[PDB]
C-alpha cells in the first residue's frame, strides 16, 4: 500500500511590498505637483 | 509665466501618475500569478487527495473483508 | 466504510490581464496628454 | 489658445485616469471574489478532510480492535 | 481668473488621484496578506496532510503484516 | 492510533470592498474636476 506523495504541492506567496510602497510614494510626492499661483 | 508652471506641474503628475499605474499593473500581475498558482496548487491536492483516499478506501475494505472472511 | 466525497471542492481562477493590459494602455497613452506649450 | 490647450490636456488626462481607477477597481474586484472563493474552498475542505480523517480513525480503531480480539 | 479656475482644478484632480492611489495601496496590501495567509494554510495543510497519510500508512501496513500473519 | 488535527487550518477572506467603492467614487468624482472654460 503505497499512497501518493503530495509533498511537492506548494502554494507561493505574494510580494507586491516594492509596488505599494510606490503607490504609497506617489500619493506622498503628487503634493509637489500641486500648483500655487 | 504661470502657463508654464501650470504646464510643468501637470506633466510632472501626469510622469507619476504614469509611474503609479505601471506599479498597479505589476502588482495586479503578481497578484493574478500567485492567486492562480494557488489555485492550481488546491486543485492538485484535491486531485491527489481524491484518488489517495480512493486507496484508502480499497485497502481498508479488503481488509474489512479479509477480518469478516477470518472471524 | 464511505470516505466523503471531496472532488467537487474546486479553487477558481482569476483572468484580470484584460485590466492590467488597459492600465499599461493608459500609462502609455498618458503621454499623449502632456502638455507642450 | 494655450489656456484651451491646458484644458483639453487636462482633460483628456482625466477621462483617461477615470478609465485606470475603473480598470484597478473592476480587477481588485476580480482578485477579492476569487481569493474569496479560494479561501471558501480550502475551509471546506479542511472540514471535509476532518471529518474523513475521523472516519479513518473510528474504523481503523474498530480493526485494530478486532485483530487484538483474533489475535 | 481662467488661471485659477485651472490651478483650482487641477489641484483637485491630485487630491482625489492621492486618494485614489491611498486606497489602492491598502487595498492591494490587505490583499497581499490575505493571499500569504491563504499560502501558508494550504502549505500547513499540505504539512499536516502528509505526516496524517504517513501515520495511515505505517497503520495500514501493519494491519496488512498481522492479517499476513494471522492467515 | 491518533492522526493529527488539522482543523485549525483556517484561510482568511479579504473585504477590500470599501477601497473598490472608494475608487469608483473618485472615478465618478472626477468628472467635478473637469475644467469647463
Amino acid at each position: 500500500v503505497d499512497l501518493g506523495d503530495i509533498s511537492g504541492i506548494n502554494a507561493s506567496v505574494v510580494n507586491i511590498q516594492k509596488e505599494i510602497d510606490r503607490l504609497n510614494e506617489v500619493a506622498k510626492n503628487l503634493n509637489e505637483s500641486l500648483i500655487d499661483l | 509665466e504661470n502657463q508654464k508652471l501650470i504646464a510643468n506641474q501637470f506633466n510632472s503628475a501626469i510622469g507619476k501618475i504614469q509611474y503609479s499605474l505601471s506599479s498597479t499593473a505589476s502588482a495586479l500581475g503578481k497578484l493574478q500569478d500567485v492567486v492562480n498558482q494557488n489555485a492550481q496548487a488546491l486543485n492538485t491536492l484535491v486531485k491527489q487527495l481524491s484518488s489517495n483516499f480512493g486507496a484508502i478506501s480499497s485497502v481498508l475494505n479488503d481488509i474489512l473483508s479479509r477480518l469478516d472472511k477470518v472471524e
